[PDB]
């Protein structure tokens, strides 16, 4: 017992729970800060960028462009659009108490995010070691998902592709296609992941050569269908 | 061993087969030929079998066992009280084995003839060993009868086969 | 020549001929499933007489679950050297790395199947 894969499966699941809570906090933070600066959400589309921007700006919108840390977060074009939009925002300064609770949840969110990244990294590293070739095709994360359900690299390899195909559909590589081509794309990725898992069960092509061949072979057909 | 071939190797074969034939006929009309439209077994060793049963009384069974033994060049013998042995090339035995078990029904009922007349009669068979032997001292296949269990051994005894009988 | 030690069910040239003949006959009688995928199904479903695999598979591991399924279900499995050869016996112009002779009702092929089964059970030591 204590197989490392189950550790990584569960670490990878945390990541999903933290993504969910981060989404919820973003929604909350957007709504709360709506009164100070209602137009901003439309200007900063990336949730984390938005939250970092809110934490930076605070109660005083004026002079935002001049800030040297905000320059670190957003593109100059964007900084300038928000700055100009700040000067004509129809929102009122926040109460000490609403400002303070906003800052508290912003801090919460960034701490959550840092831990999220720390785990994403850990999953990547260990997966690249546990199934180098599989990982290369569908990413550490999806690979960990299909391993968890299957009950390990050996139980996965003893499976036919058609049963391995679900998670493969919802994978990145498959989702980067137009909906029309996803079903047959999922089929194709499944097949190749089946080959990749088997190699990996025997601890071969440990540098991912096979994974890479397979990936490019998969990408080429993607190009064909276009 | 067999090769198969695909759909496209059927067409090509069917068409190139047909073409040669029709064009050859075509010239025949031009040329005006055609009005215009041994017991088997192995010498080195010897495969063998052995069988054991409750009753042999049915004659139809007694007769087959004499024929096939002479038909297939099976050496051997048979005995009983008031066992069966067979030896030959491995192909022969397999036929005979099939006969004794799966073809013939020993559980079946027969109406026998006696010196006075005909009477009804109402047994099982199973194989003991099959194997390999330095030499088969059996010269011919000789069905016989023994009254005791002992001269029965002495019968086999002549052949150094005493052991082949199992109580 | 040498084969991956892992292609543990390996048939010599004689058994290889018989196997491929019987596979070819099964293709004709329609008791033949071709492909690692479909062979897996026949095992999970419990309708497999025996399994034949190509030790030629480039991904040797891509068919190694079969002997495991087999061991559990008590189904004979054997290897032959050539996946192109197996292909041809399955009617296919393409290489075939696994295939399954399935159970069929009152099969004429029964006696031949039984015989092949025994031969394969012999190789398992």
């Amino acid at each position: 017992a204590a197989p490392e894969y189950r550790v990584i499966v569960d670490a990878n699941n945390l990541t999903v729970e933290i993504e969910n809570e981060l989404n919820i906090i973003h929604k909350f933070i957007r709504d709360k800060y709506s009164k100070r600066f209602p137009e901003l959400e439309s200007l900063v589309p990336n949730a984390l960028d938005y939250i970092r921007t809110v934490k930076e700006l605070g109660n005083s919108l004026d002079k935002c462009k001049n800030n040297e840390n905000l320059q670190q977060i957003l593109t100059n074009a964007t900084i300038m659009v928000v700055s100009v939009t700040a000067s004509t925002t129809q929102g009122q300064q926040l109460s000490e108490e609403e400002l303070e609770r906003l800052e508290e949840a912003c801090d919460m969110a960034l701490e959550l995010n840092a831990s999220k990244h720390r785990i994403y990294e850990y999953v990547e590293s260990r997966m690249s070691f546990i199934a180098p070739n599989l990982s290369i095709i569908i990413g550490a994360s999806t690979a960990a998902k299909i391993m968890g359900v299957a009950g390990g690299l050996t139980n996965l390899s003893k499976m036919p592709a058609c049963n391995i195909m679900g998670y493969i559909y919802h994978s990145d590589i498959v989702q980067s296609l137009p909906p029309d081509l996803r079903r047959k794309a999922a089929r194709l990725v499944a097949a190749k992941c089946t080959l990749a898992a088997r190699v990996d069960s025997f601890h071969e092509s440990t540098e991912g050569k096979v994974g890479y061949e397979l990936k490019d072979e998969i990408e080429r057909k993607f190009d064909k269908w276009q | 061993l067999g090769v198969y071939l695909t759909k496209k190797e059927q067409k090509k074969l069917r068409r190139q087969t047909r073409r040669e034939a029709q064009k050859e006929l075509q010239e025949k009309v031009r040329l005006g030929l055609m009005p215009p439209p041994l017991k088997e077994d192995i010498s080195q060793g010897v495969h063998i079998s052995v069988y054991r049963v409750r009753n042999l009384s049915n004659p139809a069974k007694k007769f087959k066992i004499e024929a096939n033994a002479g038909q297939l060049y099976l050496t051997g013998v048979v005995v009983l009280h008031k066992v069966v042995v067979v030896e030959g090339g491995p192909k022969a035995q397999k036929k005979f084995k099939r006969l004794m078990l799966h073809r013939i029904k020993w559980d079946e009922q027969t109406s026998n003839t006696k010196g006075d007349d005909d009477e009804e009669s109402d047994n099982k068979c199973v194989l003991v060993w099959e194997g390999t032997a330095k030499d088969r001292s059996f010269g011919e296949m000789k069905f016989k009868q023994c009254p005791t269990e002992n001269m029965a051994r002495e019968h086999f005894k002549k052949h150094g086969a005493e052991h082949y009988w199992d109580l | 020549a040498d084969v991956n030690p892992k292609a543990y069910p390996l048939a010599d040239a004689h058994l290889t001929k018989k196997l491929l003949d019987l596979v070819q006959q099964s293709c004709n009688y329609k008791q033949l499933r071709k492909g690692a995928n479909e062979a897996t199904k026949t095992l999970n479903r419990g309708i497999s007489e025996f399994i034949v695999m190509a030790a030629d598979a480039e991904p040797l591991e891509i068919i190694l679950h079969l002997p495991l399924l087999c061991e559990d279900k008590n189904v004979p499995y054997v290897f032959v050297r050539s996946k192109q050869a197996l292909g041809r016996a399955c009617g296919v112009s393409r290489p075939v790395i696994a295939c399954s002779v399935t159970i069929k009702e009152g099969s004429q092929l029964k006696q031949q199947i039984q015989s092949i089964q025994q031969s394969i059970e012999r190789l398992l030591v």
